[PDB]
């Protein structure tokens, strides 16, 4: 088999979500080395236009004002396979939400919005910044959905199911998710999983229940994902043992 | 002994039920006034919120009385982080509970009535009815409402969640036309009701003097001593109410305790008497299973380790010595509370400095002491105590005036023909959604 | 009633001016907007009015809710930037005891009290006291720091200094305090428009009880329409009372021809930006309040 | 023609909501006199248990955990032609969402929901308090979607549209949706409308933009709502002084 | 590897306890998962583990992460109400600079690691610093308002002198320190359940490394299931080491034929009550985390 | 002028340069400039990192107080903070009053970069003017913020 062919498309973003996926370390290396080839990434290689491509990895919102912006995010959906909102700017806006214009030198840069408002999204990676572990196992996986045996492209196609279901069910991101979706919902029992996850310390437990501060929040979606009371997909976790070595023998020397 | 249940109870706030015990004629031998409302569980999820959103939020426990939960809530953090609020943001805040009062006391007329007669007549009053004198008694009634909620949305901010409180005060002063428009109010109100108290009083006098009244198509005795119980009374001002700011307190957290329903509440029952012609739609099928500690939504919070009554008698019980008893007798102390709350607005509006401030200079952020604030709601004492530490509430609690008074008139329901044991339960002038918070 | 597609609705059209020469002397054309509340005002059809006063940085509208004459009038000229004037509409029933609410502001100002008098959404109280509404004409309008990058860079002039400020005859044009005048081209300033004035479809404040602005009219006049009944018993007084100069606006050039092209210009360049809003994406669009 | 049948119908509501409907003064005994039968409202009436009706006007949320709420908002739906949410707790969860159990005397009271969650709601009638004025148009226009002339049907259902739209756009409210739904996409027009809707002044404007405080938002969704950016249905609105003369016309004696 | 469709996978089953006599002196069970923690410290399989230690109220417990023996066995004995363990899970790995995490935990707290090691959602290091899992097994939890109910209520005792509660044998168990006993049956505390639990589909902690409990085994002991290979390395060390007495399960009443049937009922009625959320409402359901 | 995303903050009333080369001729005057003169001060920086990271653990007190005892809440007076990010002086200004930001400004060092860049290109082959800019080490995300 060939390798599959990815970029990194940087829309309204930090470059955090990159910086992420290269945290992977000798990882990336290897998977670039065996499975991928990267052929588009503003950061990394002189590229200058948007190519065909198996998987984009696109970071950052869109700012509905920057006509190059809303041109590259279309490209994109047109040049590529399979699209991947990577990071939570991307699935759910994030900090920029809370963008309102009026600023030099573009006080005229209002309103940005998540990729999946624009275009089609296939697949999301959440997370502010997201894990690298994650960008790392949604690129093998999508390997092996494309390259594999009937088997393995089975497995994949398992595995990366929630996070299909995550760009269909849409595009907001907040502490609310948890009332919303779980406690009002008589899901909620009490891990504590969320504040865990949350990167700005918004999520306390009280009594074993969760308690939010929306001023703190950022709006990354990262709690709700979290959660095990959001997707559980008993066929995938049950097997983590399993996948866990899968997953290791890809990277192995 | 028979087990007769009516739920829902009707023409008070929010969700009850009567499971009773009854003896060969029908008499109450021990019957229970529970809360079946869902716990919305406010005291809970206040825990690590801001001090400036908790009593917003209590604000939505009861739309009848806001201005009582927005106060006492605000007033508790200000008494936990020693904030002491500028005099004209006391005057304001006044104003709001007076009006407040009155709307809800001719709120409480509408639903009352329907069970009262016309005097000198077997004829009850039908206030949806366009005849007299049902709907001249419907225009003062709803006259009298709209000018109080007027003032409470002049004063407050809003009429239903006032607006205008904050911590430190208030957000905003009022203008020398409002100011000179809530006086207006205040004049036209007073006359106003001052006749409405006098109809109403009227209207119980002749309800004392009645044998019977008419459930049903079937006459059921008055007992002489209807609603009589021996708990006493609770209460902390005439009017507005105390914190734990002031120099004298008038409200003990020493003597307070609450239980569950547990320690007050019958336990499993099953019913075994029904009446499918208890208007309209019956009562309880024979064979349900009823259990009301099990069922009861509430706390029970008592003071010297029993439960109290709450309200317009207990105010003018502690703070005039009043003198009578039972149902009409609290029926009576409501009506009489109608003039004051006219004198208090006027006087309040005589003494603002419309150009005065309203928000206290610093407003500290607490370091996790207790403080507690009492607002005499127009049901009775509304409690809410806190601990704020760096702006947060720590810690939570809320003994709202009729879950005071749900143990208390259970008691009360003792000696009770069932088919008018609701009609006790009305003299409370019950709010169930306040009561379970 | 004139049923006009891009006027909107109104009874008459005519060009005006303000009696008052204390008012003319600040006012930005006519003085139409000041006169017609001070006039309110002192006749009592209105207790108090939203207008757009001085706020905190030069130049920068800030919102208020005025209730003497004097106050008015500080809120004469216009301010090329976003002043929020539909935040005070529920606190003047409130805390200011009103009981007949003026309100003046721009096309989506009016739009703003419309909405709230027939679909109050916790705005209690608010449809049955708003009593007088005078709207303005607009093009379009500016974030503060995209009119101070026009006025600071591209017309080179210290905001301290500014007497007045005029979009007309396709120039922005900054006139100072000491007697000097520059022009910035319009083309310049689109850059700097705030976004959500192109899908604005509505040019000569077409729900307001009086409409005023100044394309149609000589300079120090103002083209007025007249439109509810509220509008036209105070716009009738007003003129037997003296209150203002009226010439009908079909004798004054340029007059309606060129104003109702304007409003056509401005309309159909909004409505394409509208229907592109629905296939801005690939397989997707961009909401549409209007839908 | 016969007066329609209404019934009010308590959840997990503060009775604010009645007491709004109240506060219409002699316009409520007026409707009630000559166009609307009240069949049902435990508050003012002694039917016990819920009848048929026209228009169901339903305050408060659903606690999942309350065997008879769940059974009444379902019955509600089967006997009611038009469900109405009246207020933001019916539309939105408003306070209740907050709620999270743990508190005498039943700590498993813990998951509320609005009623559009539970079943399909024909009518929102957003806000905390909702206006009076609001509760009476859509009474007296549900009133003439039933009963009157083509001419007034016709009226009728364009006056409701857009709070019938609402009921379908969801069950959440938030200063959010200001910006999800109106800075974010590039509608904002700065004119302040929803700081003035707010009912706990969460809402700021600085520099012409929405600013919001949402550790006091209490989630009620008034702000989309009156925001004139959200819905603008402009042939009812452009004709507001005639709906204003036919809707008085309708409450005179 | 036995696949038991309602006791999960597992390598084997014995029942056991700990031989170190001062970790028993105040296990709940056969101090499994005490011992099993200690050892892996010592041994240097774990540098940490979450445990549910002692909190501000009585009976509450909060987690911590333990480094030391001592902080391990603060955390002895059964608390029934809910200890959000996860909540440490990251922080481990940060400010504490672990490289070998261990979890304690029941059932939902041993699913939220093994989703956080196959999808960390800003759970970055978690996936591969989790070392050791212990999983408890649990039919149901409780609010901490729900066991103050329970215990000063139904059980009449005051939660100052509680030394040990217990579920089993039909009722709720209250052993005083002075030493008094006293019982509530079940039934009676069915409506204080935490809800989320009523979708649980997970006795036996199907998901952890090594699974330990108390029923089928005698008073003192545990049923202890080995699962994953982790788990039957630390284990077979232990065990060769001398921590551990061991019987065969299936030499041991009533064992895994009981323990086989309430797991079964467990899952049987949460998998109905996560089948009735679907048409929970009128043509509507609730959301099912397991669709 | 229309294009560029950024403000252009001056010191002096000019454009400066910013960063590594910039740190090591203040406090060492470092006497060697342009593109490659600015890679090799960025490479200089690497060996004190090390040696401060092990400074700071060795009177680091894993028992000592990491939160001041009082958070006072802000009276609009202004502040600001300087950190010498790897690109170079990033410097943050606020007014706090009552727990709220009044005021904020941002001055990154990539925006001071930008201007003193462009003139920076003067002389230089078009084909490695990307070669004068990538000496910057720039992040234009941070410039326009
Ligand atoms: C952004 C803006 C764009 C405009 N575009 C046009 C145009 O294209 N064609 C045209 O003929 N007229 C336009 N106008 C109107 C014109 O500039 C004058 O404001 C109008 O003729 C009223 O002038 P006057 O002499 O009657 O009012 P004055 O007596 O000078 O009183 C000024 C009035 O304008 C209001 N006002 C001033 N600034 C604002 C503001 N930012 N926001 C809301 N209300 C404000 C004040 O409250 C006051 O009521 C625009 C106005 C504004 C604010
Ligand atoms: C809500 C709950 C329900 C349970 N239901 C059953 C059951 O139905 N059948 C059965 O056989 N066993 C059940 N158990 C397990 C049993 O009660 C013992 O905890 C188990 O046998 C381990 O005991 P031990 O002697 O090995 O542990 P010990 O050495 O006494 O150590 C106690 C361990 O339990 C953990 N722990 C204690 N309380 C909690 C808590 N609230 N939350 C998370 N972790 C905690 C501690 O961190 C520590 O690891 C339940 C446990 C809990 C917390
Ligand atoms: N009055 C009153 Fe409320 Ni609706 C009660 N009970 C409380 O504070
Ligand atoms: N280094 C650095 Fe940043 Ni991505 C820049 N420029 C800033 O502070
Ligand atoms: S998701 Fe977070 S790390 Fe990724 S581009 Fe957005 S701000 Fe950066
Ligand atoms: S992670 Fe989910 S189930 Fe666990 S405490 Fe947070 S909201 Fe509740
Ligand atoms: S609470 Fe924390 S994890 Fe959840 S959306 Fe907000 S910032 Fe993200
Ligand atoms: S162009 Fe329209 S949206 Fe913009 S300020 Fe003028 S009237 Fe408002
Ligand atoms: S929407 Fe507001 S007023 Fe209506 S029931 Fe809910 S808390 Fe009460
Ligand atoms: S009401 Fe709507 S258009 Fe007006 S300022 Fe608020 S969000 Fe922007
Ligand atoms: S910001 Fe105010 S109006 Fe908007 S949803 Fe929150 S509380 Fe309601
Ligand atoms: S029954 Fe399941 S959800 Fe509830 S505490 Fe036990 S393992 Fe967790
Ligand atoms: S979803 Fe708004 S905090
Ligand atoms: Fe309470
Ligand atoms: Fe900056």
């Amino acid at each position: 088999t060939n390798k599959i062919k990815i970029g990194h498309v940087h829309m309204s973003g930090c470059t955090g979500c990159l910086v992420s996926l290269a945290d992977n370390n000798l990882g990336l290396i290897k998977i670039l080395d065996d499975y991928a080839d990267l052929v588009y990434c503003l950061t990394l290689a002189d590229v200058r236009h948007i190519p065909e491509m198996d998987v984009a990895l696109v970071e950052g919102s869109v700012c509905l004002q920057d006509h190059e912006s809303v041109e590259d995010i279309k490209e994109t959906r047109k040049k590529s396979k399979i699209v991947v909102a990577l990071g939570s700017c991307a699935c759910y806006g994030n900090i920029t939400r809370f963008s309102r214009g009026g600023q030099h030198n573009q006080p005229q840069h209002e309103s940005y919005l998540p990729i999946g408002d624009l275009i089609d999204v296939d697949v999301y990676i959440p997370g502010c910044p997201p894990s690298p572990e994650l960008i790392r196992n949604v690129a093998v996986m999508a390997y092996l959905l494309l390259e594999g045996n009937e088997e393995q492209k089975e497995l994949a196609g398992k595995y990366l199911k929630p996070l299909m279901d995550l760009a269909k069910r849409g595009t907001s991101g907040c502490f609310c998710d948890l009332m919303y979706d779980v406690i009002n919902q008589g899901l909620c029992m009490g891990c504590g999983t969320c504040a865990a996850s949350c990167p700005v310390h918004a999520i306390t437990l009280e009594f074993g229940k969760p308690q939010g501060e929306r001023d703190l929040c950022i709006k990354c979606g990262s709690c709700y994902g979290a959660c095990p009371r959001s997707f559980f997909n008993l066929d995938v976790i049950s097997e983590f043992e399993n996948i866990s070595e899968i997953i290791a023998k890809a990277l192995k020397d | 002994t028979k087990v007769v249940e009516i739920s829902p109870t009707t023409r008070l706030e929010g969700h009850s039920k009567l499971t009773l015990k009854v003896n060969d004629q029908g008499i109450v031998e021990r019957g229970d006034w529970l809360s079946i409302t869902p716990v919305r569980g406010i005291e809970k999820l206040a825990i690590g919120k801001t001090m400036e959103q908790v009593p917003k939020i209590a604000s939505r426990v009861c739309g009848i009385c806001p201005i009582a939960h927005t106060l006492a809530s605000t007033e508790a953090m200000e008494a936990s982080i020693g904030c002491e609020i500028p005099t004209d943001a006391k005057l304001l805040r006044i104003i709001l509970h007076a009006a407040n009062r009155i709307h809800s006391h001719a709120l409480h007329n509408i639903l009352i009535l329907p069970d009262f007669y016309i005097p000198g007549t077997e004829k009850k009053f039908n206030l949806f009815a366009n005849e007299q004198p049902a709907r001249s008694v419907m225009a003062r009634i709803v006259r009298i409402r709209e000018i109080a909620q007027t003032i409470a949305a002049i004063a407050g901010g809003e009429a239903i969640h006032p607006s205008n409180p904050r911590i430190g005060g208030m957000y905003h002063n009022v203008s020398p036309r409002a100011k000179q428009k809530m006086a207006d109010l205040a004049k036209e109100c007073l006359v106003l009701v001052h006749e409405q108290m006098e109809f109403m009083l009227d209207v119980i006098r002749n309800m004392q003097n009645r044998e019977f009244v008419e459930v049903g198509g079937k006459q059921i005795p008055l007992p002489k001593k209807l609603g009589y119980h021996n708990q006493g009374v609770m209460a902390t001002a005439p009017m507005y109410g105390s914190s734990s700011l002031d120099d004298n307190p008038t409200w003990d957290f020493t003597r307070w305790k609450e239980t569950r329903p547990w320690d007050w509440y019958m336990g499993e029952v099953t019913i075994d008497l029904e009446d499918p012609s208890y208007p309209i739609g019956g009562t309880t099928k024979v064979g349900t299973k009823a259990n009301p500690q099990m069922e009861s939504c509430t706390g029970v919070p008592t003071y010297d380790g029993q439960p109290v009554e709450v309200g317009p008698r207990a105010r003018l019980a502690t703070f005039k010595n009043f003198d009578e008893k039972g149902t009409f007798a609290q029926h009576i102390a409501r009506q009489m509370e109608y003039p004051d709350c006219c004198y208090t607005i006027l006087n309040c509006l005589d003494n603002l400095n419309t150009s005065g401030k309203v928000l206290a200079d610093h407003i500290p952020q607490g370091d996790g002491s207790m403080g507690w604030a009492a607002n005499e709601a127009p049901r009775g004492s509304n409690i809410h105590l806190a601990r704020v530490k760096d702006g947060k509430v720590r810690w939570y609690d809320m003994l709202v005036p009729t879950t005071w008074n749900f143990p208390t008139c259970s008691r009360a329901l003792t000696g009770a023909p069932w088919q008018i044991a609701e009609m006790v339960v009305r003299a409370y002038d019950p709010c169930v959604s306040c009561a379970t918070h | 009633m004139i049923e006009d597609p891009y006027l909107g609705k109104y009874v008459t059209c005519v060009s005006a001016r303000s009696t008052d020469k204390e008012i003319l002397k600040k006012a930005q054309d006519g003085g139409i907007a000041t006169a017609l509340m001070v006039y309110a005002l002192e006749e009592g059809f209105i207790d108090g009015t939203i207008v757009a006063g001085e706020g905190d940085k030069p130049w920068q509208p800030k919102p208020v809710v005025a209730m003497t004459r004097e106050d008015i009038l500080k809120a004469r000229g216009t301010r090329y930037n976003i002043s929020p004037q539909i935040s005070w509409l529920k606190e003047a029933t409130r805390s200011f005891g009103l009981d007949k609410v003026g309100v003046t502001g721009v096309c989506c100002q009016m739009q703003a009290v419309r909405k709230a008098q027939l679909y109050p959404i916790n705005m209690r109280d608010v449809p049955g006291k708003v009593a007088f509404t005078v709207g303005l004409f607009c093009m379009e309008n500016f974030s503060y720091k995209s009119l101070q990058s026009i006025v600071e860079d591209h017309a080179n002039q210290s905001l301290g200094s500014v007497k007045k400020m005029e979009i007309t005859k396709g120039k922005f044009w900054v006139y100072t305090e000491r007697g000097n005048v520059a022009t910035v081209p319009l083309k310049a300033t689109h850059k700097y428009e705030q976004p959500g004035c192109h899908v604005c479809l509505d040019y000569v404040s077409n729900l307001a009880d009086i409409s005023t602005g100044s394309v149609g009219s000589p300079d120090g006049w103002s083209t007025v329409f007249i439109r509810t009944k509220v509008g036209n018993e105070i716009w009738s007084k007003a003129v037997a009372d003296g209150m203002f100069e009226t010439k009908p606006i079909e004798e004054v050039k340029p007059g309606l021809d060129l104003l109702r092209k304007l409003a056509k210009q401005k309309i159909d360049k909004n409505q394409k930006t509208v229907e592109e809003r629905k296939t801005f994406g690939i397989n997707k669009g961009l909401r549409n309040p209007y839908a």
